[PDB]
């Protein structure tokens, strides 16, 4: 009963099962600032039974600092009274509760149990309770820079997925007498050692069909060990391996046991002496808090700081601890601890939402135990951060100025960013622009552009978007909503509806450009972050990138003059089958739901294109004739979708649909086992139809069975739709029409002038002239995999289980044939939620203005193993240019808009280098070896002119400047590389 | 990218390809036509042929689409040009020259593959009636490939 409509991205990532056992489950949230409202917030977009709210604490300014639920208005109020309101917003199928008053008993009520701002007695009264009745225990504390995750799921954890992959598949091509099994050519199995496989599809060694698992020994890339198979057989040919996922018990500790022995995940190698420290130094807090009635030492307070390294001194004398106290990193906790981050509690919250998953659903691997997490690098050193500064001003941003201090607020402030995208990272980060106070300032601006709309399975990971607003535009309802968390961002927002490419250099020029501070790229394709990446280039303006992809995910940052561009990096491409396996020869469901995909554009699209242009353009037979591939094709496209075959009633369209059905999984499949039967051999001898070939089966026409009729039902709605009749869904009409059908004959055929020209101006001249049809259209059908009643997902998916019942290949429900067929890319919130935290914390280094490459940190982490890794920027390549110094990517060559004789003539005598190649955008300006009279034509008019005589099209009004690409060679004829050319027109 | 590119005409211009003649279309980096001289040890001996090349945005990083313009009667090339050349589909790597890729398709040329073939007609016809086969190609390359 699971929405698929709603829940359509999460599912690819945890599934059917997995969200059918998480629906079943209750989580109590403990504290409710912005901690836990960003933890609440995600367990209500990922779907469990319900989520309870416990925090009686009159609401405080401070708080206002991270807590995007809380407005200036609710100050005296109960935090979960004012915050269960809009948390019962986001999801229709999961209440929101509060509760007064905590007791103990009432626990059991639960499934999981998240902690957070409690004090350390009360987290073990409540782990002692929650340890021995079996309940999930997750508590989780942010201060400052600093966040800590402490995860005990009980003694006998059960964790089905340990890695969220999915099970290993593969052909074999030989299984020796002695277990080793041998993969087919350049095709590497990947099982490690340990794993279970079974086996299928077996010739010669039935009995690994019986389905037993069996253990790996790995021996090679291409070959692994499975024992000894003799007693049931000498050698098995050909068969397909699959492996077994076992379930394995993990064995927590509580939290009374694992303070005085606990068992760290180190979220960087760099610096692994550090959490030993910081398991003191938040020990060390909660004994400060407790001697000073709650009281957290004060922001950047010295007397303070002594009191809390006393605290943990006498800690770390009780609890044995063999290790020596970092007093710098220690004083550094003490003074961030009224600390209230909103990047760090984003991070901290998908973290631990992505936790209360795994202990709902036993699924991926969770950690074990502490994890103890730091950003240090991202304090200000260019500003002062005092005891004065840091004092709270009495404001919202309280939380964040203890941290950074009020000038570090005011450069914050005059920030003017731009941000590419208003997808799910998109709303993460203009909810954390909007509370950490960027551009409130007067100089200050913020501009978000994007040119999708809402739709309804884009609310299950954007929160700012309701299904009321579906249907609109995802840019203005964003601005609205964050003008609505922070009223001061009030006329600093401005929202497009533009595409970020070569077509909309007209609105962000040079104008609009210069005037920024930072780029944010909240894409979802290459072709726009390489776009951004160029302009980010030429602009000299620092970029964020982030990118996810179900649970993994990652954050790039490119400084100008300090690191290489996002270009610089090469991502595996996709992969796309050849043609011959598509065509004929398929041996998985992917290549045919491919095939499926392209009977269905060559059905419904192309033929209602071709018809619709030769009735528009009234020179297309010409053009056609001589310019497309296939005229003939599109003669007979046009004639049977005009005249011989145009349905008049939807009966008719019945009959067109069987008859596809004949030619399409019945004559084509007789004509290839006529051209090579199945006993024919090859070349060599070998069996044809052996190995990545199987040998297909023509399908009779059974109207009973299910998977012809959809295949009749969707094709013949189709067609209705392309001609604009009335579809029908009764079956009784559909078996009335199909009874009384007789199949044409078919008989495979061997084979066995300018006269075509002939036939195919009879065929021209037999069609209708486009002026006895005036105003007659015929709808083309778009594909569009999320509407569910247009009959395109059933298509393919019909055709596609035709097809593999053609090839005995084991056919794929609707739900994998929409993840195949539409491209479609997991997402999750609690990913979102991680990356947004990530880019927010790399961009106060960007605003502080770091210099040094040390002091960045490209982040990637996976959340189904618990894997969080930095490492530093690549610095850009340098290059020796004429003796000198030039960076490869950030340099560029400025010049007046000269003629092409005088750039050759600047480029001989002040480089002393000899131009060979000048080109701009996709054009060939000069070259080395072009024939004389050409050069003599096109050297002594400007570059602007050059460029509008060869490109055929003037310059717009807007063009300030021209990015020419220029190859020179030596003096000696070596070749050199030059940065690029930027004209000034 | 658009380095890459001038650099692998240069290196057709500084070293003819004797058997292939590639160059862009006007002035576009991104579109070529090139030009494939039949075998003398093949049915297709005396034939010119010629192919469309575009380059993606992403090369070398993708590869080119190469497509046969004159009708062939080959078992590895269909009626739309679409050439079986498992280095265009899914081996492409960014290491290999238009000058490679010529020479592959010429290799193709010589000696097709009828075992994975493209058009099982002609591949049938390949196998079982030879003559036939010769026959047909004579007859194409000779009625399509001159003039
Ligand atoms: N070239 C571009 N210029 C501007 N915005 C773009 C461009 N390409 C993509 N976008 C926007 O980037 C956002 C990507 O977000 P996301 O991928 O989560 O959403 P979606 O593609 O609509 O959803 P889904 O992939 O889940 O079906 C979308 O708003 C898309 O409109
Ligand atoms: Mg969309
Ligand atoms: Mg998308």
């Amino acid at each position: 009963t699971i929405d698929e409509g709603l829940y359509s991205r999460q599912l690819y990532v945890l599934g059917h099962e997995a969200m059918k056992q998480m629906s079943q489950s209750n989580v109590l949230i403990i504290g409710c600032k912005g901690l836990g409202v960003e933890i609440a917030k995600n367990v209500c977009l990922a779907g469990v039974k319900s989520v309870t709210l416990y925090d009686p604490q009159p609401t405080r300014i401070e708080d206002l600092s991270s807590q995007y639920f809380l407005t200036e208005d609710d100050i005296g109020v109960p935090r979960a009274k004012v915050t269960v309101s809009k948390l019962a917003e986001l999801n229709q199928y999961v209440p929101v509760s509060v509760v007064d008053e905590l007791s103990t008993e009432y626990l059991k009520n639960f499934k999981c149990v998240v902690v957070t701002e409690t004090s350390l007695t009360k987290q073990l009264e409540i782990n002692d309770f929650t340890h021995k009745n079996h309940i999930a225990y997750i508590a989780a504390d942010s201060r400052g820079l600093f966040g800590s995750i402490f995860c005990d799921f009980g003694e006998n954890f059960i964790c089905t997925d340990t890695d969220g992959n999915e099970p290993l598949t593969g052909m074999i091509a030989s299984i020796t007498d002695d277990g080793v099994v041998t993969m087919l050519e350049e095709t590497r199995h990947g099982l490690e050692n340990g794993d279970f496989v079974k086996f299928t599809e077996v010739k010669g060694m039935p009995g690994l069909n019986d389905g037993t698992p069996r253990k790996v020994e790995v021996k090679g890339p291409y070959t692994f060990s499975i024992g000894s198979v003799k007693d049931l057989g000498s050698a098995g040919y050909n068969g397909v391996f699959t492996q077994v996922k076992v379930p394995t018990k993990i064995s927590f500790k509580s939290l009374r046991e694992s303070l005085k022995d606990p068992e760290y995940v180190y979220p960087d190698f760099g610096k692994m002496m550090r959490p030993p420290q910081y398991h003191i130094a938040f020990q060390a807090l909660s004994a400060f808090a407790d001697a000073h009635e709650g009281s957290l030492p004060r922001p950047r307070n010295d007397i303070d700081a002594a009191e809390f390294f006393e605290f943990c001194k006498k800690i770390a004398s009780t609890l044995q601890f063999d290790v020596e106290l970092d007093e710098k990193l220690i004083k550094e906790i003490s003074y961030q601890a009224r600390g209230d981050l909103v990047a760090m509690s984003a991070f901290l919250g998908g973290a631990v939402a992505q936790e209360v998953l795994k202990a709902t659903t036993s699924k991926f691997y969770p950690l074990k135990q502490y994890f103890y997490f730091d950003s240090l690098e991202s304090l200000p050193s260019s500003v002062t951060i005092s005891e004065e500064t840091c004092k709270p001003r009495g404001c919202r941003y309280d939380g964040q100025i203890a941290v950074f201090g009020s000038e570090f607020q005011e450069k914050i402030a005059s920030l003017s960013t731009f941000l590419v995208g208003a997808g799910a990272i998109g709303c993460e980060m203009l909810k954390n622009w909007a509370m950490m106070g960027v551009a409130t300032g007067e100089s200050g601006h913020i501009s978000v552009t994007d040119m999708d709309s809402i739709e309804k399975s884009n609310l299950n990971r954007q929160f700012l978007f309701r299904p009321r607003d579906v249907g609109k535009l995802k840019s203005e309802c964003a601005s609205t909503a964050v003008s609505i968390m922070n009223p001061s961002l009030t006329g600093k927002i401005t929202s497009y509806q533009e595409r970020v490419g070569p077509e909309s250099e007209g609105i962000f020029g040079d104008e609009f450009f210069e005037k920024l501070s930072l780029v944010t790229n909240a894409l979802d394709n290459v072709e726009a972050r390489m776009y951004v990446d160029r302009r980010c280039v030429f602009f000299e303006k620092p970029l964020l990138e982030s990118g996810t992809l179900g649970t993994k995910g990652n954050t790039q940052v490119v400084v100008p003059h300090l690191t290489e561009s996002y270009g610089s990096s090469q991502d595996p491409p996709e992969k796309s089958f050849p043609i011959c396996t598509l065509k004929n020869f398929p041996n998985r469901i992917e290549h045919t739901i491919a095939w499926a995909r392209d009977l269905f554009e060559g059905l419904f699209k192309q033929p209602i294109d071709n018809v619709n242009m030769y009735l528009s353009s009234p020179n297309f037979l010409e053009t056609s004739l001589k310019t497309s591939s296939n005229p003939r094709e599109v003669l007979e496209n046009i004639r049977d979708y005009l005249v011989t075959e145009k349905p008049l009633s939807f009966e008719e369209c019945i009959m067109w649909a069987r008859l596809q059905f004949d030619k399409f999984f019945n004559n084509n499949i007789q004509q290839l086992l006529f051209n090579f039967p199945k006993d024919s051999v090859t070349s060599t001898g070998q069996p044809f139809w052996s190995g990545p070939k199987r040998a297909p089966t023509p399908l009779s026409f059974d109207i009973h069975n299910r998977e012809h009729f959809d295949f009749i039902v969707a094709a013949a709605s189709l067609y209705a739709f392309n001609y604009g009749l009335k579809s029908e869904t009764d079956p009784a009409i559909y078996e009335r029409v199909l009874a009384g059908y007789n199949p044409p004959p078919f008989a495979p055929k061997s084979g066995i002038a300018n006269k075509d020209k002939q036939e195919l101006k009879s065929i021209a001249d037999s069609l209708p002239p486009p002026s006895s049809l005036v105003g007659f259209r015929l709808t083309p059908a778009e594909f569009e995999k999320d509407d569910d009643s247009n009959h395109h997902i059933d298509f393919i998916t019909a055709a596609s289980n035709l097809r593999a019942m053609n090839y005995d290949i084991t056919p794929a429900d609707r739900f994998k044939t929409k993840f195949v067929a539409g491209k479609i890319v997991p997402a999750m919130c609690t990913s979102t939620a991680v990356v947004s935290g990530l880019v927010c914390l790399e961009l106060v280094k960007l605003v502080d203005g770091k210099k040094k490459i040390e002091e960045y940190k490209n982040g990637f982490f996976n959340l189904a193993i618990g894997l969080f890794t930095f490492s530093d920027p690549i610095a850009s390549p340098k290059m020796k240019v004429n003796g000198k110094e030039i960076d490869k990517i950030w340099d560029r060559y400025n010049l007046p808009d000269c003629t092409l004789q005088e750039l050759i003539d600047y480029f001989q005598k002040e480089e002393g280098l000899e131009v060979t190649m000048l080109s701009s955008g996709v054009s060939l300006l000069y070259a080395n070896f072009q024939p004389p009279k050409k050069l003599a034509e096109r050297l002594p008019l400007k570059i602007s002119e050059l460029v509008e005589q060869i490109t055929k099209k003037k310059l717009e009004p807007f063009r300030k400047h021209l990015v020419l690409e220029i190859c020179c060679d030596d003096a000696n004829g070596e070749d050199v590389e030059v940065p690029f050319i930027c004209i000034k027109l | 990218a658009l380095k890459r590119i001038n650099r692998e005409l240069a290196d057709l211009g500084k070293d003819p390809p004797s058997s292939s003649s590639a160059g862009p279309v006007g002035d576009d980096l991104f579109h070529w036509q090139a030009t494939i001289m039949g075998p003398a040890d093949s049915p297709y001996a005396g034939g010119v042929f010629f192919l469309s090349i575009h380059f993606p945005t992403d090369y070398p990083f993708k590869p080119p689409k190469v497509n046969f313009t004159t009708r062939i009667y080959h078992p590895n090339i269909n009626s739309n040009g679409s050439i079986c050349l498992d280095i265009l589909r899914d081996q492409w790597s960014p290491a290999l020259t238009i000058s490679k890729v010529l020479l592959s398709i010429s290799s193709l040329l010589t000696d097709p593959n009828p075992d994975d073939p493209l058009v099982p007609e002609i591949a049938h016809v390949y196998k079982t009636d030879r003559s036939r086969y010769e026959l047909s190609a004579r007859e194409w390359t000779r009625k399509y490939a001159i003039g």
